[PDB]
DNA sequence: GTGAGTACTCAC
DNA sequence: GTGAGTACTCAC
């Protein structure tokens, strides 16, 4: 998997 | 889209080593670089402007657990990606990270560390979703409940959680992931 | 002496209630007490002190024990049972100074105070470094997991029972059915 | 056996 | 020749 | 702008009025503004960085206002005059920003703003020195009395009277009855 | 006189660099050696403290002028030693001339003020009485206003006083004073 | 005549 | 801008 | 020991 991020 | 410039500040905040104190509603708007009175004529409160991010854990998190399963049906493995998807999401969100542990919830009304818990309370009956299909899948089910299997693992994920916060993002969660993990594999014995 | 130790009840009584989630107030504070918010100031230089006095309590208690384990009993498996029975044991039986140490009561104070409980995670862990380090000591087979990414592991694990005896006000005791949740630890001595 | 309870 | 005063 | 400005005007009433033996609590000062104690704090950050600009004020006032009198009479003695108006006329025109000159003010406030008139005070004695050393120049004579010495006579004068002005309540006026002082005062003058 | 020290204790600290700032019933008490109890066993309020202290200024002052104008009969040399007694009494107690100059009084009653006012008030009358004398002394009377030439010498005196509190007792009132007589009795005609 | 010093 | 605290001081 | 000021805050 990926683990997503806020800091977009 | 200035209800996700704010957001946005916020959360850089949270990082900060001024994290630890009460993130204020007017230090708030000097790094986003407006008037407290253009950030309270979008959000009614502080409240709403946490809600706003809760939320994104939920969604970053309980729909991306129910993404493995459809995916991914070995439950050795799924007992492992559940794992590193905690310990993932944190080192990569640390200022999420204060709002999942607690700590950055202190300051705001409480209604919302107990909409934490049920943050919790949803991935724990879902990791005990995993432990359950054992059975079907193979035959065999665990030799430990799994209402106090799962609640272990969850443990080990919140004290590195906890670890993480205490000493300001140095006791990052997921260093030695491949060694860490026999140990709580051994666990599921 | 008693006016001292008599306070830091009342801020303990705090730390424990429904109000112990918000800033515990100097005049607040006062209430519980009944006194003036001067008359504390009169036994204590500022609030800052009724928590690092709160700190060295956990800090004399958890350490005498520690101390106290090895001296009494030598069996280097037995050990960690009771250290991680002493640990989760001041938990249930302390709710409001679980509170400090889990940090959320810290949240409110200076980050200072911060240290010292680090500081103190750090010399449990460090207990526990020696506890599994001596293994090999005692019968020429140790471990294959190195030792301190053990020890971290076993006080990673109490540290979410804290927070969870907190967040859940404080109906998630840590040491219930301990002896089940055991053998899964002690399984990980390897 | 003698866990230090703090308050009363 | 003028001096000033704070107060009007 | 409009505001900044009416919190100093308030600040001064309570400085030359009943008040002004006491400290202008921002509690106090706000009651006279006319508005929250918590709008005080939002043109400046402290009750200090309020009293400095009072002080910046007379900081221009008096020198400003004597680089003007060089300029127009080059006559030392019509000029040693003329400046010793202007401190006491300045401190009678203004009651309340007097009890700062002379540092009575401060006492509740900081003792940095002290050390910001003190050097309001040099300069001004530092123009006489000046003067003084000029009139060699105009009119190939001077004194036989130290310039420093000399200096630090009038000044005191000056300061001396100023300290009557605030004793008294703002009764006993400065430049009352001056014209017959000056020439008791230019008497040292040679 | 174990009052005594107390007022002592008042003075050492009206003399340090602390005073300029206000002085607490508690490390006033500190000093002494006993506690808030003791201080008040001896004194009603804190304005005994400062009327007892400022009695000692009112009579030592006096006590002085008077004997001046008994065994000297020069009018000239009368001001020159009174004058004397002023700024030599400033240089000698730096604490006691913050109670003179009107800022140590700054926080208790302002009927502090009234006694000190009426000794300036009072110093100023029995040196206006030299002013006038002369004229029996000597037919000759003044060439300017008794109570004008009055004032305009003690103006000096609080003036020297005030230059001397201001800057913590550095510009000590005495200093190059036999070369500053010469600009006041300049004054005498 | 001496100036007296309270300050002893 | 403000109603309402906010840890700590002061004279008694 | 305490009632009362004490400069400055924070969320709305």
């Amino acid at each position: 998997l990926d683990i997503p991020a806020f800091l977009r | 889209n200035r209800r996700e410039e704010i957001l946005q500040s916020l959360a850089l905040m949270l990082e900060s080593s001024d994290g630890s104190q009460r993130i204020t509603t007017a230090k708030l708007a000097a790094s986003v670089g407006v008037s407290e009175a253009a950030l309270y004529r979008h959000f009614p409160s502080k409240t709403r402007m946490f809600d706003s991010l809760i939320e994104f854990i939920e969604d970053s998190l309980i729909t991306r657990i129910n993404l493995i399963l459809k995916d991914e049906k070995d439950t050795t493995a799924r007992l492992r990606l559940i794992v590193l998807l905690l310990l993932g999401f944190g080192e990569r969100n640390p200022g999420l990270t204060r709002i999942l542990t607690g700590h950055a919830l202190m300051f705001e009304q409480d209604r919302l560390q107990g909409r934490i818990n049920q943050l919790f309370e949803r991935i724990e009956a879902q990791l005990r979703q995993v432990m359950r299909e054992k059975r079907m899948r193979e035959g065999e089910g665990y030799t430990t409940d799994e209402t106090l299997l799962a609640s272990q693992i969850l443990a080990f994920c919140e004290g590195m959680l906890s670890r993480f916060v205490r000493s300001e993002f140095k006791y990052r969660p997921t260093d030695d992931f491949d060694a860490r993990w026999p140990l709580i594999a051994a666990q599921l014995q």
